[PDB]
DNA sequence: TTAGGTCACGAAGGTCAA
DNA sequence: TTTGACCTTCGTGACCTA
């Protein structure tokens, strides 16, 4: 199970168990810095569905959920 | 021998001695392949985490200072050469 | 006694078809 | 230009023979 996104989960990443997606999501995200803005209220819900709905969000619960950057190569 | 079955290293449960000193059975294996594979770890903390039975996979860097400081030895670790040559003599006397 | 050999598992990386 | 299902490495350690 994906803390992130709920979605299948292929095992921890990064320090957390999360789907292929939130893994990748994660990965690209630091390796290029890349830097989101919330489009609301910064509460938005991440889940499988709507997990694209915002990157801000859907990376700041990452981090929030224990991804850790330094586990990034 | 009688002395404590807890490694040094990592204070998991330890399965004898290793390469000279009280091991546990991942701790051995770590020691060794990080010699033979001649490995430069390098700590990101501040070089001085702390090695537990959980974490010890954390940081090789320390894991391995750690390992060198309760004593392993690589001395203990047979070369390529004895390893064939036995392996060897061994497989030869299978001849039936 | 411990040594090395196994090898089934992570967990990091990466690829590219949508 | 991002996704994410899939695939590639390789360090691990529990077990085992000797
Ligand atoms: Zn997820
Ligand atoms: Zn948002
Ligand atoms: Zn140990
Ligand atoms: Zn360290």
């Amino acid at each position: 199970i994906c803390a992130i996104c709920g979605d299948r989960s292929s095992g921890k990443h990064y320090g957390v168990y999360s789907c292929e997606g939130c893994k990748g999501f994660f990965k690209r995200t630091v390796r290029k810095d890349l830097t989101y803005t919330c489009r609301d209220n910064k509460d938005c819900l991440i889940d499988k569905r709507q997990r694209n709905r915002c990157q801000y969000c859907r990376y700041q619960k990452c981090l929030a959920m224990g991804m850790k950057r330094e586990a990034v190569q | 021998r009688n002395v404590p079955r807890i490694c040094g290293v990592c204070g998991d449960r330890a399965t004898g001695f290793h390469f000279n000193a009280m091991t546990c059975e991942g701790c051995k294996g770590f020691f060794r392949r990080s010699m033979k594979r001649k490995a430069l770890f390098t700590c990101a903390a501040n070089g001085d985490c702390r090695i537990t039975k959980d974490n010890r996979r954390a940081c090789q860097a320390c894991r391995l200072k750690r390992c060198v400081d309760i004593g392993m030895m690589k001395e203990f670790i047979l070369t390529d050469e004895e390893v064939q040559r036995k392996r060897e003599m061994i497989l030869k006397r299978k001849e039936e």
